């Protein structure tokens, strides 16, 4: 439901089905053989 | 004789380890198998060296001489009513060859005397089965002088009786060297020449240890004489057994010149190729 995330914290909410409806979340070396 | 390690799945590589390159300044030869330089598959080796120990290499039957003698009238001075041969590989390449891949060996030895005649010519009547004796004479054992002197009675030398047509003769020795093992190489002489010493004195052939090392077969037809002459050979089969060898050497190139390493001719065994012609 409600998300609170520290930022003295602020709650986000999904109003929209779909994902892209939400707001963005900012949270030797030298000698070799092969 | 023994089998051969099976060939091992070998995957991509991507490493510093570089079994490819080496350093041949060292002496040493790089043990590499396929899996160190391609993908390889697992594979159940079945073959073996059975074939290729010495002996294998070495046994078998090698002639080594051809001794002639004759069954004729002692006035005819043209035959040859008895013949001694030196006992030696060297008289052939074959054997030589082979046993000259190495510097020292020890083995037993089985030799096989494979006696062939024949009529000289065909107006003097015909003659009776012939009785050859192959006398041993050690080295220092009198050597037969005539066909039928005193030595003949062959009292400590060991001899065979062979009756001509059955099958070939056949005796055994075992290893008679004086030294812990037979040198196919000697470098080195008989005597060492002393200062003041003169000329004449104390020179020795180089590479011969003793003038007389293993002794002789004296070989005659032991029959008196029929009207017609008989010629017959004995060519002597030597097989060396239960060997032993030591000291590789790259084998003879060109041909053999006498009983040392000498050579004289055939010095271009190579052909031509070209340097990129397949
Ligand atoms: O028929 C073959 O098996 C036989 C035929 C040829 C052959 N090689 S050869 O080069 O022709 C050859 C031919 C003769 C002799 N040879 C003699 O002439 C002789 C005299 C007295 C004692 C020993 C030997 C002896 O080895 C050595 C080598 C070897 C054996
Ligand atoms: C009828 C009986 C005959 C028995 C003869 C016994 C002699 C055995 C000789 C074996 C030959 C060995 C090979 C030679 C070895 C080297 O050349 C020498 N060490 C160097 O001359």
């Amino acid at each position: 439901g409600a998300q609170v995330s520290s930022q003295i914290n602020y709650t986000t909410i999904n109003y929209y089905r779909d994902s892209a409806s939400n707001a963005a979340s900012k949270q030797s070396d030298r000698v070799m053989q092969l | 004789a023994n089998n051969l390690p099976d060939t091992q799945s070998s995957g991509p590589a991507h490493s510093k380890e570089t079994p490819a390159l080496t350093a041949v300044e060292t002496g040493a030869t790089n043990p590499l198998v396929p899996s160190d330089t391609v993908q390889t598959r697992h594979v159940i080796q079945k073959r073996t060296r059975s074939e290729s120990t010495v002996e294998s290499f070495f046994a078998r039957g090698a002639c080594v001489a051809i001794i002639e003698v004759d069954n004729d009238a002692p006035t005819k001075r043209a035959s040859k009513l008895f013949s001694v041969w030196k006992i030696t590989y060297k008289d052939t390449v074959q054997l030589r060859r082979k046993l000259e891949f190495f510097t020292y060996s020890r083995f037993d030895m089985e030799f096989t005397f494979v006696v062939t005649s024949n009529y000289t010519d065909a107006n003097n009547g015909h003659a009776l089965n012939q009785v050859y004796q192959i006398m041993y004479i050690p080295p220092g054992a009198p050597i037969p002088g005539k066909w039928n002197d005193y030595t003949w009675q062959t009292s400590s030398n060991p001899s065979v009786f062979y009756t001509y047509g059955a099958p070939p003769a056949r005796i055994s020795v075992p290893y008679v060297g004086i030294a812990n093992a037979y040198s196919h190489f000697y470098d080195g002489f008989a005597k060492v020449p002393l200062a003041g010493q003169a000329s004449t004195e104390g020179d020795s052939l180089y590479g011969a240890a003793s003038l007389n090392d293993f002794g002789s077969l004296a070989v005659r037809v032991v029959n008196d004489h029929n009207p017609t002459k008989l010629t017959s050979k004995i060519r002597v089969y030597m097989k060396p057994k239960h060997v032993r060898v030591w000291c590789p050497r790259p084998p003879r190139a060109v041909p053999y010149y006498g009983p040392g390493v000498d050579y004289k001719d055939g010095l271009a065994p190579l052909p031509e190729k070209g340097l990129t012609t397949y």
